[PDB]
């Protein structure tokens, strides 16, 4: 048995945009889900080739927008809580149920050592070159954490990890 | 959306 | 967010 | 659905 | 998933 | 334009 | 998660 990730799509999201945002092959999407080439079925759980099952992952990331913090829960038990930075785009999602699609290791630039690609380019998590910008709200930036925090997270959590971006209010 |  |  |  |  |  |  090969337990893979399952993403739920809606009606309006362009297939090309989905493949691009997910950084995956468009052909692979049609490979796992041959119905996509015909039409976008809203409410259907599509299979993402290369992504593991998000329930098998014994790590739950509970993001709190109003508290600007990331609650890392191991086996449904809170293990650590680190301060994070969120943008106006993060306040949009009330539930924010997203999964990690891939993780970039050492981009060379001021990305913060590591880059965690989520199911949305503006809802992704990464470090930074200025830790003073962490813990507060930013204009239109993505989820930012400390250099050590993202390193710790990338070591504890794998791929497909369920990040729940809750506003808290 | 986007990225960094 | 986008008629039908 | 998703549990064991 | 699913040849098998 | 955004490899990895 | 989340029921419609």
């Amino acid at each position: 048995g090969r337990k893979l990730l399952t993403y739920q799509v809606k009606q309006g999201d362009t297939l090309n945009s989905i493949a691009a945002d997910f950084r995956i092959s468009t052909a692979a999407l049609l490979q796992a889900n041959p119905s996509l080439q015909a039409g976008l079925t809203a409410g259907q759980s599509i299979v993402i080739p290369g992504l593991p099952d998000p329930y098998t992952i014994p790590y739950h990331i509970a993001v709190s927008i109003g508290a600007k913090t990331l609650t890392l829960s191991l086996n449904n038990r809170v293990m650590k809580t680190y301060p994070i930075a969120v943008g106006k785009i993060l306040t949009q999602t009330p539930t924010g149920e997203f999964y990690i699609i891939n993780r970039q290791r050492n981009p060379g630039g001021p990305f913060g050592a590591y880059w965690l690609s989520l199911s949305k380019q503006h809802y992704g998590i990464h470090g930074t070159n200025n830790p003073a910008s962490i813990g507060k709200a930013v204009s239109k930036g993505c989820i930012r954490m400390h250099n050590k925090d993202v390193i710790e997270l990338a070591s504890i959590v794998p791929n497909g990890t369920r990040v729940t971006i809750n506003r808290g209010s | 959306a986007x990225k960094x």
